[PDB]
C-alpha cells in the first residue's frame, strides 16, 4: 500500500548511492525502465580488469550484486529473464542484456534449481538473437585487423 | 450615434464592496490590512476606514488601481512594511507600493490562481505556489531561473522554515513531501491522509496537519523515516485552519465546526477553562485566525463576508472574547447580502438597492440612511416620482411603504397575495400600480393622500382585472414582467405561454400577442416613440418587434447563458443587455449593431437600470455593488579545431613551467555530434574532409579509447566511421613517415581489437551456455 509509495521514494533516493539494493528493490517492484538505467550506469563503462562474474566492479564495490544475483529467487529470475528477452531485440543495447545472462549460469546449477517455471519460449527465443549478433562483431573484429595488417 | 461609457478601468464606480474576507495581513501592527475584493486598510483596535486601495487614478499612471476586484487570494505585508504584494484570481502577481498605489512589477508564470503567496524572513525571495500544481520562487529582480518544484497533482499549502535551507512541503494532493534546498530530490514523502491538507501550522518543532480525516497529526522537524508522535482525533468535522501564538505559549485551532480551541499545559491537550467566554465564537465557519499584534486580541476571517475581532481565554490576554467590530465600509457590507433589485428616481439623486433585510439610500456614492422591513430579497423596487416615498415588494406577497426622511415605515401595504411580488411599475404622475402576482389576476391600485375614506397610501383595491384561463401546453397562468405605456394608452405584460398580450387602458380588448418563443421571457419594454417593443427571453434570444407576427425581423441570438435584463435608453436611442454571463452589451436601437461591449464585471450581474440623466449606468450584481459608467563538415572542422584547440592548451599544463562545447571535456562533445548526424549519407560529410581532419581526428579516438567511454559512443560507430576514413584517405597517401600518428594507430587498434574481442568472447560463451540446458530439457 503506502509503504510501496515510500518504498518508491527509497528507490528514487538509492540511485544517488549504491546500485545493489536499488537493483533488488526495483527488481521486485515496478518499473523496469529505471532498472535498465541503473544497469546502464553500472555495467555501462568498458572495463576488463580483475575478477568478476558479470563485470560489476568499479572504484566502489558492485560485485556484492553478484551475491545478490545468488540470493535471487525463481520468479525474479523469470521476471528479469523476460526483460532480457525484451532487451535482446534492438541493436546497441543487447550487450547490456548479455551481461546478466553470463552471470546467472555461474550462480545457479544446470537444473535451474529444482522447481522451474515455463521458460522454453525464452531459452528458445534468446538463441537466434545472440546467434545473429555473433557475426556482426565477428566482422568488426576481422576487419579491424586489416588497418594494422597492411603497413 | 454616440453612446456613453468608456473602456477605462474606472468611471466613478462603487463596485468594491470590501467584503468576502478569506485571509488578512498584519502590517504596522496597529493597522491590519484586510484581504477582501480590495485591499482595505483597517485599524486593529477600532475598525474604521483608514484607507481603501481600489481602482482609480494613481499619480503617474492611467487605468491603474490600488487593488482589483475578482477576490484577492492572500494579502501580506513586508517585514519592514516597505512593500505591497497581492496575488489575485489570475495567474499574475501584482506588487504595489506601500505608501503610494503605483505598481512595481507584474509576475507571470502561473496559469492558475495563486494559492500560496508570502515573503521570507530575508524578504528578498518571494514564494508563490498556485493551483497549477507547482511552487515558484521569485526575486525582487524577477529571477524565475532559481527553482521550480513540481511533484504534485493538486494545489499546495505548506512551506518555509527560516534556516535559508532545507524546505518542506504540504500539499492538497494527499501527500506531504520533503525536499533539500540545493538540489531538489524527494528524499521522503510522508502520507497521513486520503483527502486534502486544509490548513498548515508549525508550533515550534511540531508540524501538525489538518485534513478531511478530522484529526491533528503531529510531526518532528529534523525528520527522516517518518517520525510520529501521536494523533489527536475527532474535532467533530474536518478542521479548516489554525494559528500559533505570537508569544508561542498557546496554539489556537479553527474548523468548519464553528469552534476554535487552543492547546495549553501549549501541550498535547486542552487544559484551561472555556466558560469564561461571553461573546461566542462565530456565526459562520471562518477561514483564517490571527492573534492580534497588540498581544491581547484575535482577528477572525469569517465566511460571512466580513472579518472580525475577538480574544482567547488566558490571563495575559483577555480571558473572554469581546464583541466583533467591523470597519467603516460605505454601508454596502454593513448591510447584509445580495441585491436583487434597484430603482432610480426622477431627480437622479436617489439610488436604492434592496436586499434580504435592507433598503439603502444613495445619491451617487454617498449613503444617507437604511430602511429595513424586508422579510426576504426584494424582487422589485419602485420609487415615487418626486422622491417622497418608495414602494417595495418582497418574497412574501407583501408591498412596503417607506418615507425618505427616516427609517420608520409609514404604511405596510395590505397583504393581499398568496405568491410573492415579482414586478411592479407606475404611470406618469404615479397614480396607478400594476404588479406581478401569481394569483392569476392583474391588480390595479389606487394612489393618493389619506384625507379621504379610500386609502391611497395603503392602496385600496377597488378595480379588478382577471380573464386568465387561456389554454396552452406549457402552463396556463403565470406572469413575469409588467410594463406601462408612457403615453398611457395600454398595458403590456409577460406570460408563461411564450406570449405577450396587449390590452388598452380600460377593460379587455386584444391589441396584439407575440408568440414563437422557445423559452419564456423575463423583460419586455416600450420606448417613447411607441411603435416598437423589445423582448428578451431565456433562450439567449432577444427579439425586436413592431406589430407583426410570424415574420421575424431578426432573432438577436448573441449570448451564451440566459439574460437578466434588457432595457431601452430613457430617450429612445439605445438599448442594453445584461445577462447571467456577467457582461454588459450596448446596442443601437435604430440598427441591430452593437457599439460597446463592457466586460469589467467579474461578478454575475443580476439587475441593471440606467437613469434619464444619460450619464451613468447603475448595476446590481452578486457582490451586490454598482459599477457607474459614463555546414555539417564545418560542424566537424569547427568541432575538431575546438577540441584540439583545448587539448593542446591542456597539454603544456605545468611541466612546461572557451566555456562550452558541452561537457567537462570537449571530446564527449565530439563523439555525440557524430551521433547527432543521421544514419544516411553522413559518408558525404566524411569524404569532404581533408587530411587535417584526419590528423585532428585520430587524437579523439585515442582519447576516448584511453578514457574507456562506451557511455556516449559505441564500438560499432567507431569502427563504422574509421573503416570509412581509412578507405577514403589514407596513411601512405597523406604522408610517408614513421611518426607519432603511425605508432599512435598501433596502440589505438590494439585497444579496439582487445575491447571488442572481450565482447566477442562473452557472447561466444553465452550462446553455447544457453544451448546445453535445452539439450537436457528433452
Amino acid at each position: 500500500k503506502l509503504q510501496v509509495e515510500q518504498e518508491q521514494s527509497l528507490q528514487n533516493y538509492m540511485s544517488k548511492g549504491d546500485w545493489t539494493n536499488a537493483f533488488l528493490l526495483a527488481m521486485t517492484l515496478d518499473h523496469p525502465m529505471r532498472l535498465f538505467n541503473v544497469l546502464k550506469r553500472a555495467l555501462g563503462e568498458s572495463r576488463s580488469r580483475q575478477d568478476t562474474e558479470e563485470g560489476k566492479i568499479e572504484v566502489i564495490f558492485n560485485e556484492e550484486l553478484d551475491q545478490a544475483i545468488s540470493i535471487l529467487n525463481d520468479e525474479q529470475l523469470i521476471l528479469l529473464m523476460k526483460r532480457c528477452r525484451d532487451w535482446n531485440t534492438n541493436a546497441k543495447t543487447h550487450t547490456i542484456a548479455q551481461r546478466t545472462i553470463r552471470c546467472i549460469l555461474m550462480h545457479h546449477n544446470i537444473a535451474k534449481l529444482s522447481e522451474i517455471p515455463g521458460m522454453v519460449k525464452i531459452v528458445d527465443a534468446i538463441i537466434p538473437y545472440t546467434q545473429r549478433h555473433f557475426t556482426r562483431v565477428d566482422n568488426l573484429v576481422e576487419q579491424s585487423y586489416i588497418l594494422d595488417y597492411a603497413l | 450615434a454616440a453612446a456613453f461609457g468608456v473602456i477605462a478601468s474606472n468611471a466613478n464606480c462603487v463596485w468594491i464592496p470590501a467584503s468576502s474576507g478569506n485571509s488578512n495581513g498584519s502590517g504596522p501592527g496597529q493597522l491590519i490590512t484586510s484581504a477582501l475584493e480590495d485591499v482595505n486598510i483597517w485599524d486593529i483596535k477600532t475598525g474604521d476606514l483608514v484607507s481603501k486601495l481600489s481602482d482609480g487614478l494613481p499619480p503617474g499612471a492611467s487605468d491603474a488601481r490600488g487593488a482589483k476586484p475578482a477576490e484577492c487570494t492572500y494579502l501580506e505585508a513586508h517585514k519592514d512594511t516597505d512593500l505591497l504584494a497581492v496575488g489575485y484570481a489570475d495567474g499574475v502577481i501584482k506588487v504595489w507600493d506601500l505608501m503610494s498605489k503605483t505598481v512595481l512589477l507584474n509576475f507571470n508564470g502561473h496559469k492558475a490562481a495563486i494559492t500560496l503567496l508570502q515573503f521570507d524572513g530575508t524578504g528578498t525571495r518571494l514564494i508563490s505556489g498556485s493551483k497549477d500544481s507547482n511552487i515558484i520562487v521569485w526575486d525582487l529582480v524577477g529571477e524565475v531561473g532559481l527553482y521550480k518544484l513540481r511533484s504534485h497533482k493538486d494545489s499546495i499549502t505548506g512551506f518555509w522554515c527560516q534556516g535559508e535551507d532545507w524546505l518542506i512541503s504540504t500539499s492538497k494532493d494527499g501527500m506531504i513531501k520533503l525536499w533539500d534546498l540545493k538540489t531538489h530530490q524527494c528524499i521522503e514523502t510522508h502520507i497521513a491522509h486520503t483527502g486534502e491538507c486544509w490548513g498548515l501550522a508549525v508550533k515550534d518543532d511540531l508540524l501538525i496537519t489538518t485534513g478531511t480525516d478530522s484529526q491533528v497529526k503531529i510531526w518532528k522537524l529534523d525528520i527522516e523515516n517518518d517520525k510520529m508522535g501521536g494523533k489527536l482525533t475527532e474535532m467533530g468535522i474536518f478542521e479548516k485552519q489554525s494559528k500559533q501564538r505570537g508569544l508561542k505559549i498557546e496554539f489556537i485551532t479553527n474548523s468548519s465546526d464553528k469552534t476554535s480551541f487552543f492547546y495549553i499545559q501549549y501541550s498535547s491537550f486542552i487544559l484551561h477553562p472555556f466558560q469564561t467566554i461571553r461573546s461566542l465564537y462565530k456565526i459562520k465557519s471562518a477561514s483564517w485566525t490571527t492573534v492580534s499584534s497588540s498581544k491581547l486580541e484575535l482577528v477572525l476571517t469569517t465566511s460571512s463576508n466580513t472579518i472580525e475581532y475577538y480574544s482567547i481565554p488566558y490571563e495575559k490576554r483577555d480571558p473572554t472574547s469581546p464583541a466583533p467590530l467591523k470597519t467603516h465600509t460605505i454601508e454596502l457590507q454593513g448591510q447584509r447580502t445580495d441585491v436583487r433589485s434597484i430603482d432610480i428616481s426622477d431627480d437622479n439623486k436617489l439610488l436604492a438597492t434592496a436586499s434580504n433585510g435592507s433598503l439603502k439610500i444613495w445619491n451617487i456614492k454617498t449613503h444617507k440612511c437604511i430602511r429595513t422591513f424586508e422579510c426576504g430579497y426584494a424582487l422589485t423596487c419602485k420609487f415615487l416620482p418626486g422622491g417622497l416615498l418608495v414602494i417595495l415588494g418582497t418574497r412574501n406577497g407583501e408591498l412596503q411603504l417607506f418615507d425618505l426622511a427616516s427609517s420608520s415605515l409609514l404604511d405596510t401595504i395590505e397583504d393581499a397575495h398568496d405568491a410573492a411580488i415579482w414586478s411592479l411599475d407606475l404611470t406618469s404622475d404615479g397614480k396607478r400600480l400594476v404588479t406581478g402576482s401569481a394569483d392569476k389576476t392583474v391588480k390595479f391600485w389606487d394612489f393618493k393622500v389619506e384625507n379621504s375614506l379610500v386609502p391611497g397610501t395603503k392602496n385600496k383595491f377597488l378595480p379588478v382585472l382577471k380573464l386568465h384561463h387561456d389554454t396552452t401546453l406549457e402552463l396556463t397562468d403565470d406572469i413575469l414582467c409588467v410594463r406601462v405605456s408612457p403615453d398611457d394608452r395600454y398595458l403590456a405584460i409577460s406570460l408563461l405561454d411564450n406570449t405577450v398580450k396587449v390590452f388598452f387602458l380600460d377593460s379587455m380588448k386584444f391589441y396584439l400577442s407575440l408568440y414563437g418563443h422557445k423559452l419564456p421571457v423575463l423583460s419586455i419594454d416600450i420606448s417613447f416613440d411607441s411603435k416598437m417593443i423589445i423582448t428578451s427571453s431565456a433562450d439567449k434570444n432577444i427579439k425586436i418587434w413592431g406589430l407583426d407576427f410570424g415574420d421575424c425581423h431578426k432573432s438577436l441570438f448573441a449570448h451564451q447563458d440566459s439574460i437578466m435584463n434588457v432595457k431601452f435608453l430613457p430617450q429612445s436611442h439605445n438599448f442594453f443587455s445584461c445577462s447571467k454571463d456577467a457582461v454588459v452589451k450596448y446596442w443601437d436601437g435604430e440598427k441591430f449593431e452593437c457599439i460597446q461591449k463592457l466586460y469589467a464585471h467579474q461578478s454575475e450581474v443580476w439587475a441593471l437600470a440606467v437613469a434619464t440623466d444619460g450619464g451613468f449606468v447603475v448595476s446590481s450584481s452578486h457582490d451586490h455593488s454598482i459599477r457607474i459608467w459614463e555546414k555539417a563538415g564545418e560542424r566537424l572542422m569547427e568541432a575538431l579545431d575546438l577540441g584540439i584547440a583545448e587539448i593542446e592548451g591542456l597539454e603544456a599544463y605545468n611541466r612546461d613551467m572557451v566555456l562550452i562545447a558541452v561537457n567537462k571535456t570537449p571530446e564527449q562533445y565530439i563523439m555525440d555530434t557524430l551521433l547527432r548526424i543521421r544514419m544516411s549519407q553522413l559518408e558525404d560529410a566524411l569524404m569532404v574532409m581533408p587530411f587535417s581532419y584526419v590528423l585532428k581526428f585520430l587524437k579523439f579516438i585515442d582519447t576516448v579509447m584511453q578514457n574507456k567511454t562506451l557511455l556516449h559512443s559505441h564500438l560499432p560507430l567507431i569502427c563504422k566511421n574509421l573503416f570509412f576514413i581509412i578507405k577514403f584517405n589514407h596513411k601512405e597517401l597523406v604522408s610517408q613517415k614513421n611518426e607519432e600518428l603511425k605508432l599512435q594507430i598501433n596502440r589505438v587498434k590494439t585497444e579496439l581489437r582487445s575491447a571488442l574481442k572481450s565482447t566477442e568472447d562473452d557472447l561466444g560463451f553465452n550462446v553455447q551456455g544457453l544451448k546445453f540446458v535445452k539439450q537436457q530439457w528433452n
